[PDB]
């Protein structure tokens, strides 16, 4: 009985909902209004077809979204929006603006230590999650599939208890916790929150996914990354995972074709144009160099930092922008462990390093793999030339 | 010339014949691991690399699917391959398969080919399953 | 608050039971190693499995896990039973009536094939040709 | 300095001008890899790559000679029809099969997807060579202590040893290494099965616990050492009757 | 590899305890290995003695059937 | 399945033992059917 | 019911094997002539190899 | 509530731990070695006598693979391609080419 | 010594089969 159904109305501030629906375009508001009145209904009186005709008159009147926002908040549902509405508008804001959300990945390890490729039966998973979290808090969970990405994004909202404060009979909401489920991948993306409610939600999710053998979520990264498309490119079940930076050519396979193809257009027959790289130290010694070999060294930096000669397509923008990376390079110079801690910050670390390499500030012949964008968005220690990530 | 072009032409055709198998080894050099011996300027690779490609044949489209590349680099201190980079999605535990091959460390090309075959069987499994279901859709038996 | 008290009591009981089970399993495995198979009754061909398994910890299960993918091998897998309930062949033959039919059909087919092979005299001409 | 590198470029010259992660274009090195490392003991040969350029279709005929068993290697000859652009294999046919593999290949090649056929043929050749090596090792280990002879066309090894306990009754062990090619059914690779059978004076042992013992020893010691310990258990009770 | 001071100290304590457990386990493993080696040596010596007396009995049988065949011709 | 009025306990133990026999017969039948399918594969190969 | 369909498949396979068994049963007693010819050929081949 | 969350996290960490799986795998290994050693002792006893138990009997073909061996041998015998008769015909053609 | 025992048992089988 402590589980929260899809018809309860919570106490939400009307001005916050007012400014929340301002960001949505008119067509998703139209679709939401028809879906909401078809499912739940409203205080407005009329047939579903009659309301469809009314919204049609609104959309060939060319009215601003402010008027329809006031309508749906003042006559359609004047008492207050239902929890399904409050979840679905915020999920639509997530779809419209993916860059405003940061995600944290967590592998779904199990048993011996082999990762568990999580598979979801969505309706049963939602029912089991709601019954599991109903024992602790007043929980409502809403789940939807991305229109573009192959994910299953849930939204878990938890409700708490409640001079003389007069009377509200409220159920105050907290900030919702999002956990994104890719279709077939052990990596689980969840929202950035470290309070006890986020731990409770992740714990209940781990207990309700499993049903056969106990599953623990181990975080593989502590630095959040924006833009859910980028975190599926990095940690999701794609080819670009474990092939980044100088190795994106293998993840895109733009250099070899099928063996059933024309052998006149093979790479070994037509050949490729390159330059002799000077292994002697001549970068520190050195103006108006030839524009053909300048294009070749620009192509060399482009190849080193993005994997492709033309790139995956201003032009310094990588496939996935990275905000923070920190590398701890360790060497052994005559039985002495010599550690160098390089920390980075910006909107795109490897794009900025590519720009610095183009300005002849960083030697592109000596820039290592991990600096070039290999195993991107992972910060770790480079010992014996091998990069192992932090925990 | 034109005779050297002919021999390169036959070499390309033979390489395509070998890649028709599905599991092939290709030579690979990491540009960082290029150093000079300074005796006369012989550039030698420091850490030897080995890259494999997995071309599964999609019989439904009668086409070769795009290759999956797994690249193995030699450990500096143990003389054994390790899983450096791979272009295989995360529902196929390539790290677990590589650690399962010869109980961890692999040395010879036979162990590398065994790991390659073990993951190519998973690629065959997913491609064959998708082919059967797409053929079920194509025959209009199911909606 | 009382409901959450009951939930915590149940979870703490489960935690104590699980920890007790883990410690009991550890001591039981140690006692089973010490009292059952390390004695003189150990078969001498298992003396080398014990050596790498407990004596000094290679050529053991790693070799078979290499060979089962090198050779695409199967073996005759064990029939999974529990609590020392051994397989009853009469019960499963009464449960699959067509197994005895295959027994007699394969006996007849093997008899026909054997008399055909004996008429063919392959073994007589094989030895005199090498 | 700007340099153009092609498929016939020297290895040192390629390492001079290497700043990308692409595979090496030295085609002699690529074919050396392909011949020596990924597919050893396979003499492939292409002899006719003629084309019908009006249709844009390439006709290829290749000969695969699996020479792992050098005494009697089995060879096959394919014929492929390319599309040469938007690459589709419209038709492939088998021109010629060696007669010593003709039945197993006849059951295998009836199905399509010839990539599975080539991989299965190479794997079957490798597994048959491993079988011959394992049986030769066990024969050389037990040639003088027992009596070793192969039957069922070198698919079963019979080891016989007389024992003291009665009027010199004999104990014979049959070990099987049957290899199956997938024709009717759960994947395309050629499969292999090991089973043992023990007789003492003409009385067969129970196959259930004997197969349990075979499974346990092979699971513990691998295949070669496992079969060695099966032979030691099932042929020498006097060594282990302490 | 750890970063924080508290994480470094906790991992150092865990590693010291792990090394202590590894040393005790290695001591027990060596005692069990010595027991196995002693058993194998004694058992192999017993098998050598057994098959030696069996070979002596077999050679006595050689001589017995030899004189039997000489009696027959 | 775990094992333990008296008639209900005896019925439960008998049903559990029967299900164990069902499982044993199922694995034996599956392995046997795979063997017969391989034999029929070889026989049909020779016949064709 | 799982064992029922398993036994039905097994019974169909036994019917196929019995169909093959009636297909191969050929009564003959000509092994003696083949054995005599093989013995004569082996003796003559040994005599030829001895030269 | 915090105590409930902490103890449930302890449950998750302990049940899916590495040492617990190690103990389960070790129990499986001890059971397998005990059963294998018992069966090996029983086999060498039966193979040399004084067993006091059946063990040495084979009358119900609950699992047999001599028939598939016989099927493979029979198929290899009269193969229309390699077989036995075609080997004899190949010997005939080789002898005809050597003589005539 | 196993080789010698096998040869001795083969000799026993020889004198047994040549006997009546």
């Amino acid at each position: 009985e402590l589980r929260l159904e899809d018809n309860y109305v919570p106490t939400s501030d009307t001005l916050v909902v007012f400014k929340q629906l301002m960001k949505l375009p008119v067509t998703v508001l139209y679709d939401l209004t028809l879906s909401w009145f078809a499912k739940f209904g409203g205080s407005f009186d009329g047939d579903i077809y009659l309301l469809t005709e009314t919204l049609d008159l609104l959309i060939e009147k060319g009215v601003r979204r402010n008027v329809i926002v006031n309508r749906i908040l003042y006559v359609y549902w004047p008492d207050g929006l239902n929890v399904f509405q409050l979840a679905e508008i915020d999920c639509h804001l997530m779809i419209s603006k993916p860059e405003k959300f940061k995600w944290l990945p967590s592998k779904a390890l199990r048993g011996d230590g082999k990762p568990y490729v999580v598979k979801l039966q969505p309706a049963k998973f939602i029912e089991n999650l709601q019954t599991d979290l109903a024992k602790i808090y007043h929980c409502h969970v809403y789940m939807f599939k991305h229109p573009s990405l192959p994910v299953l994004i849930t939204r878990i909202q938890l409700f708490d208890s409640n001079l003389d404060k007069f009377q509200g009979k409220p159920l105050i909401s907290r900030r919702p916790y999002y956990v994104a489920f890719p279709l077939n991948s052990p990596i689980i993306f969840h929202s950035v929150d470290k309070d006890i409610y986020a731990r409770l939600v992740l714990q209940s999710i781990s207990r309700t996914i499993s049903e056969r053998e106990t599953i623990i979520f181990k975080p593989v990264q502590k630095i959040p990354v924006k833009s859910i498309h980028n975190i599926m490119t990095l940690l999701g079940p794609s080819r670009f995972a474990e092939s980044m930076g100088p190795w994106e050519c293998y993840a895109s396979a733009n250099f070899e074709r099928s063996p059933l193809h024309d052998y006149k257009k093979h790479q070994g027959l037509t050949g490729k144009k390159v330059m002799v790289r000077e292994f002697d130290d001549s970068f520190l010694n050195d103006g108006k160099e030839e524009p053909e070999i300048r294009r070749l060294r620009l192509e060399k930096n482009m190849i080193k930092f993005k994997g492709s000669a033309n790139g995956v397509m201003s032009r310094y923008s990588s496939l996935v922008p990275i905000e923070k990376v920190g590398f701890t390079l360790k060497n052994e110079i005559n039985s002495r462990i010599i550690t160098i801690k390089l920390k980075f910050n910006g909107n795109d670390i490897f794009g900025g390093l590519h720009e610095l390499c183009d300005k002849n500030l960083i030697n592109i012949d000596k820039v290592p793999g991990w600096l070039a964008g290999e195993n991107g968005s992972f910060s770790g220690t480079i010992m014996n030339g091998d990069f192992q990530r932090e925990q | 010339s034109t005779s050297d072009r002919s021999e390169l032409e036959d070499y390309i055709v033979l390489e395509n014949v070998y890649r028709m198998f599905g599991i092939t080894f290709f030579p690979l050099v990491d540009p960082i691991d290029l150093k000079i011996k300074d005796a006369s300027g012989e550039i030698f690779v420091d850490r030897e690399m080995l890259g494999i490609r997995l071309e599964v044949f999609s019989e439904r489209t009668s086409q070769f699917e795009k290759p999956h590349y797994v690249l193995l680099k030699k450990r500096i201190k143990s003389n054994s391959w390790f899983l450096f980079k791979h272009t295989i999605p995360s529902f196929i535990d390539v790290q677990g398969i590589f650690d399962d091959t010869n109980g961890g460390l692999v040395i010879s090309h036979d162990d590398a080919y065994l790991f390659a075959k073990r993951v190519f069987l998973q690629l065959v499994e997913v491609q064959k399953r998708r082919q059967i279901f797409k053929d079920l859709e194509a025959k209009k038996i199911i909606h | 608050n009382e409901r959450l008290e009951a939930i915590l009591s149940r979870e703490q009981n489960l935690l104590e039971e699980t920890r007790k089970l883990c410690m009991n399993l550890k001591t039981n495995n140690k006692k089973r190693l010490t009292e059952k198979l390390i004695q003189k009754d150990l078969h001498p061909v298992l003396n080398k499995a014990m050596e790498y398994t407990y004596g000094l910890e290679p050529d053991g299960p790693v070799t078979f896990r290499n060979d089962s993918h090198e050779l695409n091998l199967m073996l005759n897998d064990p029939i999974k039973s529990t609590a020392d309930v051994r397989l009853d062949k009469e019960e499963v033959l009464s449960l699959l009536p067509s197994l005895k039919e295959y027994t007699k059909k394969s006996k007849e087919l093997k008899e026909t094939m054997g008399q055909m092979i004996s008429d063919s005299h392959e073994e007589e001409i094989k030895e005199v040709f090498v | 300095r700007v340099e153009r590198i092609n498929g016939l470029t020297n290895l040192q010259k390629e390492l001079v001008t290497k700043y990308d992660t692409l595979p090496l274009l030295n085609m002699n090195l690529r074919l050396s890899y392909l011949r020596d490392h990924t597919y050893p003991h396979l003499q492939v040969s292409v002899q006719s790559r003629d084309r019908v350029h009006n249709d844009g279709i390439e006709v290829l005929v290749v000969n695969y000679k699996f020479c792992r068993n050098t005494m009697n290697p089995f060879e096959i000859q394919f014929k492929m029809f390319y599309k040469f652009e938007d690459s589709t294999l419209l038709k492939w046919e088998i021109l010629r099969i060696s007669t010593n593999v003709r039945l197993k290949a006849k059951q295998l090649l009836a199905t399509r997807n010839f990539q599975k056929c080539l991989l299965s043929l190479y794997e079957f050749d490798k597994i048959k060579s491993k079988k011959t090596g394992i049986f030769q090792n066990l024969i050389n280990l037990l040639k003088r202590k027992t009596r070793c002879y192969l039957m069922n066309n070198s698919d079963s090894l019979i080891v016989e040893r007389v024992i003291r306990e009665g009027r010199l009754t004999t104990i014979k062990l049959q070990i099987n290494f049957i290899i199956t090619m997938p024709g009717e059914r759960n994947c395309f690779l050629p499969m292999s099965k090991i089973s043992i059978a023990l007789w003492k004076g003409g009385e067969r042992f129970n196959q259930i616990d004997l197969d349990e013992i075979c499974y346990g020893l092979i699971k513990e010691y691998g295949v070669k050492t496992g079969l060695k310990e099966i032979c030691n258990v099932c042929l020498f009770p006097d060594m282990y009757a302490r | 590899r750890e970063s924080s001071k508290a994480a470094i100290l906790a991992c150092a304590a865990e590693y010291i305890q792990k090394l202590k457990e590894t040393d005790e386990a290695n001591i027990e493993k060596w005692t069990l290995q010595k027991l196995l080696s002693e058993q194998n040596a004694s058992q192999l010596a017993s098998a050598n003695e057994k098959l030696q007396e069996e070979l002596g009995n077999a050679y006595k049988e050689i001589e017995y059937m030899k004189r039997v065949l000489r009696k027959e011709g | 399945l775990p094992q333990m009025d008296l008639k209900v306990l005896s019925e439960y133990s008998n049903l559990r033992k029967d299900l164990i026999l069902k499982c044993q017969a199922l694995q034996i039948g599956e392995s046997k059917l795979s063997d017969i399918l391989s034999q029929t594969n070889s026989i049909n190969s020779l016949t064709t | 019911q799982r064992l029922q369909i398993l036994d039905d498949a097994i019974q169909e396979k036994t019917s196929e094997l019995a169909e093959f068994e009636n297909m191969v049963r050929s009564p003959s007693a000509g092994d003696n002539a083949i054995p005599g010819l093989l013995q004569i050929i082996q003796s003559y081949i040994n005599l030829l190899e001895e030269n | 509530n915090q105590q409930i969350i902490s103890v449930r996290n302890e449950i998750q960490e302990l049940k899916a731990g590495k040492d617990w799986h190690d103990l389960q795998n070790e129990q499986a290994k001890l059971n397998d070695k005990v059963k294998l050693n018992k069966r090996l002792n029983d086999l060498t006893s039966t193979l040399l006598g004084k067993y006091e138990g059946s063990q040495d009997s084979e009358d119900d073909s609950i699992r047999d693979d001599s028939n598939i061996l016989d099927i493979a041998h029979f198929v290899d015998l009269m193969d229309p391609y390699n077989g036995l008769l075609k080997k004899i015909n190949k010997i005939n053609e080789n002898l005809s080419n050597e003589l005539q």
